[PDB]
């Protein structure tokens, strides 16, 4: 009967939830509270991309912390050289509707998916041909989010019929194939050591899948609205995760719990994306109110303010080495703040 | 419905039994990783002007 | 050496972008985002996995018709996407007046259809695009009505059974949904299984829109 | 006397300068505003420009004086840039009104067969049309007359008066503002009609706002040309100081047009951004 299966689950949940509260005997803050502020930072312009004719939905750095891939409803994905600002590659897309990219490590490939439900990708060092539409995955049923590259050969993805899927490139099949969300899955972020991979999701939670095994970890929730964004922190042992509530939070993996949240009543707009510095000390979310917040770490004090766009910023990135930050906005300009 | 019900409760079985720290250790953890890592961080402390790469330095 | 190549690799991409952007904007889009079951199959017949595309050229004029019917998820989250369209065609059955959601209990389809209008109409994605409004299987639903009558989907409306009573009546009822009453319009037509005009009324409606657009840009309207 | 008008024609001069530099920068810095009509209207706001720049000053500074103190040369100079930058100006109206009218018509043929190349082509020919006809036929002296007081003006360093023969009078008022208004005239009525009808589809707004477009220009310039084309005939019929007033009348659409022709809430963020 249900109903015996549904008062074991409630006993279970209720079990884990006073599991979390028992080991939350402080708070995050009271232990950063002799930390002193960071203190305000500056950033200007220095370089602005343009040449996209209409929104930017996507982007994405490279190893060599110099190429950046872009996406555009127009239907063409270029891939800038940051330093000199001169595009490299322009790649006609078959689908003029593009909702994500990738840039694998090596740099040998790169990705594209929307709501085509394709995820394309496309070869860029070649022989005599400049690109060629290297392979087509076409498993999942709903509209792609995020895809990113766990290997030359290896990408995983996130759809919107709520099922992750970890495509192998040379056979083109679903090695794999991760389910339990109740929603949309629209953001993933996979790790440094890239055993494991968070996922959020329009229900208001997370979960840590793991790559090898093919078994859901833990699950994370606390927010009152949909995820739209995710981030590992630098070290790997906890992830920050925006919302619509405009409410950024900090979960650690191993306490399993929330370590702390990110918020103003200024702020009203939703989160479109959120990124780490390389040491983690500042947490940077490209909000929906045309500015880019940039949060302390450890005393969820604000700390300036980057406001160069007209319309929502869409996507945020920084390199590797953390030199740069690139922001790009429905305004069809890219901003490498710095 | 019930392959539903049973999935949902083995997921939660298997999820209960997992080893947790107190909060305060994992915020120490990430506090000292955060201190230790502070000085090669290009954004939070003003890199050289010369090794800046993206206002003047030389390429190629 | 190498950077003048450069230069002049980033020259040429800029062209090539220039070109295909005025290319495209050559081309008019349309959404055909309709219900389920409003036989869009039909129409899209008439007119020639994920979403499918349309390319079809009339009086020298290319039409990409988008249909994202196949979808079947949270459209909350990718419906921006479609921000700039020239119109919005939406397909409805007058034959599912009398008919339910094989899911719910006791949702008419046409209300169903309704809120979806709605939603669509009222969102603040599409406050300036126009809207068609396509009325399919127009003699199924006549001969519906002259069996049965009207009451069962509206417990309040004045009118005998009638094919033209019933037909204004729905159209005003699906008119009165849309709130923006001086920004956008709504282009009304019913059809049939063998119309061969539905391309021309679509053409008409676009038309309009444009010297609409053109208009309000010029202020002189 | 001249204190009066000194203050007058500097304020006029600004004016210009200030609303065409205005125009031309709101238009460069923004990539919204960069479209076809923008083409032309910055052509329109850089002829003005030089107007303010290069004309205003000269003819303030000669009213004030009383008398051409700089040169023939110079006076010679004066007068094409005048006719060239006055020619491109209502050439880029006409020109603007033709697109507006091919755009509303019929939407498709213009969006297909119009390009920013094809734009560029027209703005050219336009500019090379007002050269042509400023340029050359003063430069080879042949708005010159045989009137003895031509000659005496021509050859006195200070009359730099605009005393001209029949053929190039007449030649330049026709080619610079009526085919012009008689072209704005056609299109604008179409346009109205077609206003007309669509708002019978679907209530004086239209009227006032193709009345402020037309009035203005007409009000501005079609005086100074009628005296002119009489001035041909007959000297003694009109006098002076009310042919150089409605010359000042005509230049004044030099600073009305941008804020007629910039008006719509783009140009309003755009203004208010910088
Ligand atoms: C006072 C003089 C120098 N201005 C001449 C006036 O601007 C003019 C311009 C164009 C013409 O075709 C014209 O007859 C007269």
């Amino acid at each position: 009967e249900l109903d015996q299966l549904r008062q074991e689950a409630e006993q279970l949940k209720n079990q884990i939830r006073d599991a979390r509260k028992a080991c939350a005997d402080a708070t995050l803050s009271q232990i950063t509270n002799n930390i002193d502020p960071v203190g305000r930072i500056q950033m200007r312009t220095r370089r602005t991309l343009r040449g996209h004719l209409a929104k930017i939905y996507a982007m994405h750095w490279g190893t060599d912390s110099r190429l950046l891939v872009s996406a555009s409803q127009d239907g063409k994905l270029i891939i800038w050289d940051s330093y000199t600002t001169n595009k490299v590659h322009a790649i006609p897309l078959r689908s003029s509707w593009v909702m994500t990219c990738a840039y694998a490590p090596s740099g040998n490939y790169v990705a594209c998916g929307g709501l085509d439900n394709i995820c394309s990708i496309y070869n860029l060092k070649t022989r005599e041909g400049n690109v060629r539409v290297s392979r087509e995955l076409a498993g999942h049923t709903g509209y792609l989010s995020c895809c990113r590259f766990l290997d030359d050969n290896q990408i995983v993805t996130s759809s919107g019929d709520t099922t992750c899927a970890l495509w192998d490139i040379e056979t083109g099949q679903q090695t794999t194939t991760f389910t339990g969300h109740t929603g949309d899955v629209m953001s993933l972020s996979l790790a440094p050591d890239t055993r494991l991979f968070v996922s959020g999701a329009c229900d208001a939670s997370a979960k840590l899948w793991d790559v090898r095994e093919g078994m859901c970890r833990q699950t994370f929730t606390g927010h009152e609205s949909d995820i739209n964004a995710i981030c590992f922190f630098p070290n790997g042992n906890a992830f920050a995760t925006g919302s619509d509530d405009a409410t950024c939070r900090l979960f650690d993996l191993r306490a399993d719990q929330e370590l702390m949240t990110y918020s103003h009543d200024n702020i009203i707009c939703g989160i479109t994306s959120v990124s780490f510095s390389k040491s983690g000390r500042l947490l940077l979310a490209g909000y929906d109110d045309f500015n880019c917040n940039v949060w302390d770490a450890l005393k969820a004090d604000r700390a300036g303010v980057l406001a160069g766009h007209d319309n929502r910023v869409s996507c945020l990135g920084v390199t590797d080495d953390g030199m740069a930050v690139a922001t790009g906005s429905w305004d069809s300009f890219l901003k490498i703040w710095n | 419905s019930i392959a539903q019900a049973r999935k949902l409760v083995e997921q939660l079985k298997m999820e209960a039994n997992i080893d947790r720290i107190k909060v305060s250790k994992a915020a120490a953890d990430l506090m000292a990783y955060c201190e230790a890592h502070a000085k090669e961080d290009p954004l939070l402390t003003p890199v050289p002007a010369s090794e800046n790469p993206f206002r003047e330095k030389k390429f190629f | 050496a190498e950077d003048k190549a450069a230069v002049e690799r980033s020259k040429m991409i800029d062209r090539n972008l220039r070109e295909d952007g005025e290319k495209a904007a050559r081309e008019v889009k349309l959404l055909l985002l309709g219900a389920g079951e409003s036989g869009k199959s039909t129409i899209v017949k008439q007119m020639k996995t994920g979403i499918v595309e349309t390319h079809f050229t009339f009086k020298d004029l290319h039409f990409k018709m988008f249909d994202v019917g196949a979808q079947r998820s949270e459209r909350k989250k990718w419906i921006h996407c479609f921000e700039g369209v020239t119109a919005i065609i939406f397909c409805v059955a007058l034959s599912d007046y009398d008919l339910v959601l094989a899911e719910d209990e006791e949702m008419n389809r046409m209300h169903e259809s309704m809120k979806l209008f709605d939603s669509i109409c009222n969102n603040k994605w599409f406050t300036d695009t126009s809207i068609i409004l396509f009325l399919n299987k127009k003699d199924l639903f006549e001969e519906k009505i002259k069996k049965s009558p009207l009451t069962i989907c509206y417990p309040e409306y004045a009118g005998s059974n009638t094919y033209e009573e019933a037909a204004a009546y729905i159209q005003c009822q699906f008119e009165d949904l849309n709130k923006r009453k001086d920004t956008k319009e709504i282009y009304t037509h019913f059809t049939c299984a063998t119309d061969t005009k539905n391309v021309q009324f679509v053409f008409d409606a676009v038309t309009d829109v444009i010297q609409r657009m053109h208009l309000r840009q010029y202020e002189l309207l | 006397w001249e204190a009066g008008m000194s203050l007058l024609m500097a304020l006029v001069v600004l004016l210009i300068v200030a609303g065409n530099v205005l125009v031309i920068a709101a238009i460069g810095s923004t990539q919204r505003l960069q479209t076809l009509t923008n083409l032309f209207i910055t052509s329109l706001a850089c002829a003005d420009l030089v107007v303010g720049l290069l004309v205003v000053p000269f003819g303030a500074t000669l009213v004030v004086r009383g008398t051409w103190l700089w040169g023939s040369f110079l006076c010679e100079l004066w007068t094409s840039l005048d006719v060239l930058c006055v020619t491109a100006s209502i050439e880029t109206l006409c020109v603007i009104a033709i697109d507006r009218y091919l755009a509303i018509t019929s939407p498709f043929r213009y969006q297909s067969l119009m390009t920013r190349a094809r734009a560029k082509v027209i703005i050219c020919t336009v500019w090379a049309i007002s050269a042509l006809v400023s340029f050359l036929p003063i430069m080879m002296h042949w708005w010159r007359d045989e009137d003895p007081q031509a000659l005496k003006c021509y050859q006195d360093p200070g009359c730099c008066d605009f005393v001209t023969n029949r053929a190039y009078a007449i030649a330049s008022s026709i080619i610079s503002f009526y085919i012009p208004l008689l072209i704005m005239i056609f299109v604008y009525l179409r346009v109205y009609r077609e206003a007309k009808e669509q708002i019978r589809k679907i209530e004086h707004k239209a009227l006032k706002t193709l009345g402020i477009i037309m009035g203005v220009f007409t009000l501005c310039w079609l005086p100074f040309f009628l005296v002119n084309i009489v001035n041909v005939f007959n000297r003694d019929l009109v006098p002076d100081w009310l042919f150089v007033f409605f010359n000042w009348l005509g230049y004044a659409n030099s600073a009305f047009n941008p804020i007629i022709y910039c008006r719509s809430p783009d140009f309003r963020k755009a203004f208010k951004r910088l």
